[PDB]
RNA sequence: CGCGGGGUGGAGCAGCCUGGUAGCUCGUCGGGCUCAUAACCCGAAGGUCGUCGGUUCAAAUCCGGCCCCCGCAACCA
RNA sequence: UGAAACUCAAAGGAAUUGACGGGGGCCCGCACAAGCGGUGGAGCAUGUGGUUUAAUUCGAAGCAACGCGAAGAACCUUAC
């Protein structure tokens, strides 16, 4: 079901922050409200601090979880019990 | 309260349980029908979904009249309300014991209540009076389940009859 | 107004309990508040209901002879160990 | 300890007794009906029959233990 | 035979306009009947109630609130 064109969608706010962290080896805690850009490997290895609305909840970020998009891994809605 | 009856039996082979307890093992629908006729007492499938259908070789019709009459003597067994005063009067409180009793006989429990107003001071005394003296006179039709127990605004005891 | 030690308590399925004591302190009067106590831990506290000795029916029980007594509401029957009394 | 009887969807009761077959009323849940609540009517759920076990083709049911409840059981000073 | 204390700013009658009746009569409407096809049973689609949440924006309340304001909520809209 998975939905684009072509060129896999990233945003230029952590997509050119995390190739200069390629420089620097790896980082520590890149907190983005961007949860719209889908996973490349470049980042594979980082962490992530992605925005719930309320939270930049961490992300420890493998080879696996590549074609993904970064909001799935912030849950945003909490709870179901009652 | 309905099951297959005789002849309603399509199900192959039925286990040939008779009115008493006693198994003839899987025979067919047909024979089983067969000795039941022999026998009068009709074959009941008491148990069509399971291991050989269970044919019990009763009369269905005389089984269910069985089943109503007991059911209908189960019935006939209520909780029954007396209701008495502070300041009693002689004559009815003997009323009262005597409709109690009554009670009693046909198979009833009594509940005896005593209808309080304010005043606490001297009116739970005088409930333990009234029933406690009721309990006494009828001890012989009625056994105490429920002793002089206080509500606020009443005092209940529960009469149950000796034997059931 | 006395410390009593228990010899028998009873034990009916018929009629009641009685307390057989023997006064070590004072006197044992039948409006009398009592504690009772274990090695540890204190049994039963309450008061004493009926008075009634071997002879007659004495009021109170001075210097040491054993006396039964009926503690009002006894849970524990048959030998306990000290009954303490206080009054002022 | 004695003897007797009992123990069942949450509560009060039948069934055991006659070895196969678990009902009833009150409550709980959901609906309807009403303007709305109760009542009513409907469904829906809910018991392995104190339990250890046996029996027997199969036990709530027959038997026993233990657990209990209940009644009676002769001693208070 | 017959009070008062206390208490209320009424208790009442007759009629009148309505409304009301498991009063009456005369009528009517898919109101029932007669008939067809559904909803309630299933899954989902929605809207609500409730409950969660950092917020589940607010309103609409029986018919006449509930596929409604919304005749188009990813951001916007959007008020949270
Ligand atoms: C110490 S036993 C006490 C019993 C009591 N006194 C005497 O017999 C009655
Ligand atoms: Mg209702």
């Amino acid at each position: 079901p998975r939905s684009l064109k072509k060129g896999v969608f990233v945003d230029d706010h952590l997509l050119e922050k995390v190739l200069e962290l390629n420089a620097k080896g790896e980082k520590r805690l890149i907190k983005t409200w961007s949860r719209r850009s889908t996973i490349v490997p470049e980042m594979v290895g980082h962490t992530i601090a992605v925005y719930n609305g309320k939270q930049h909840v961490p992300v420890y970020i493998t080879e696996n979880m590549v074609g993904h998009k970064l909001g799935e891994f912030a849950p945003t809605r909490t709870y179901r019990g009652h | 309260k309905e099951y297959l009856t005789n002849e309603r039996i399509r199900a192959k082979q039925v286990r040939v349980v008779g009115p008493d307890g006693k198994q003839l093992g899987i025979m067919d629908t047909r024979e089983a029908l067969r000795l039941a006729q022999e026998m009068d007492l009709d074959l009941v499938l008491v148990g069509p979904n399971a291991d050989p259908p269970v044919a019990r070789i009763m009369d269905y019709s005389k089984w269910r009249y069985e089943q109503q009459m007991a059911e209908k003597e189960a019935r006939k067994t209520e909780v029954k309300s007396i209701k008495f005063r502070v300041k009693i009067d002689e004559h009815d409180y003997q009323t009262k014991l005597g409709h109690i009793k009554r009670f009693l006989q046909e198979g009833h429990k009594v509940k005896v209540t005593i209808m309080f107003r304010g005043r606490e001071v001297a009116h739970p005394e005088l409930g333990e009076r009234i029933l406690n003296r009721v309990t006494e006179d009828l001890k012989d039709l009625a056994v105490v389940e429920m002793k002089p127990e206080m509500l606020g605004r009443d005092m209940n005891m529960l009469l149950a009859p000796v034997k059931v | 107004l006395g410390q009593a030690e228990v010899r028998a308590i009873f034990r009916l399925p018929t009629g009641k309990q009685v307390a057989g004591c023997m006064v070590t302190q004072g006197r044992i009067p039948r409006n009398a508040e009592v504690r009772v106590l274990r090695d540890g831990q204190v049994i039963w506290q309450g008061r004493i209901a009926s008075l009634k000795r071997f002879k007659e029916d004495v009021r109170e029980v001075a210097q040491g002879y054993e006396c039964g007594i009926g503690l009002d509401g006894f849970d524990d029957f048959r030998e306990g160990d000290v009954i303490e009394a206080f009054q002022m």
